[PDB]
């Protein structure tokens, strides 16, 4: 359920002559890829993940102090 | 009937 904007396809690179946009080539491979990944975690990673909201959940953490 | 011409909208 993760997703990322890689950019705007450079077939649109001339929508305008200047725009604040990151034009990238269309993917040259298959549009769908299936990969076997063996993923490791530790019981401590589970401790940390269950004790407190982590990463992009904990945006207020940017304030530091408490 | 010479209505076979086609325009485009891609940049």
């Amino acid at each position: 359920g993760a997703c990322k904007r890689v950019g705007r396809s450079d077939a649109y690179a001339t929508e305008f002559d200047l725009e604040a946009e990151e034009y990238v080539p269309i993917p040259k491979g298959e549009v769908h890829k299936k990969k076997e990944i063996v993923q490791d975690v530790t019981l401590h990673d589970l401790d940390v993940a269950n004790a407190r909201p982590q990463g992009g959940q904990d945006i207020i953490s940017m304030m530091g102090q408490l | 009937t010479n209505i076979e011409s086609a325009p485009s909208l891609a940049p």
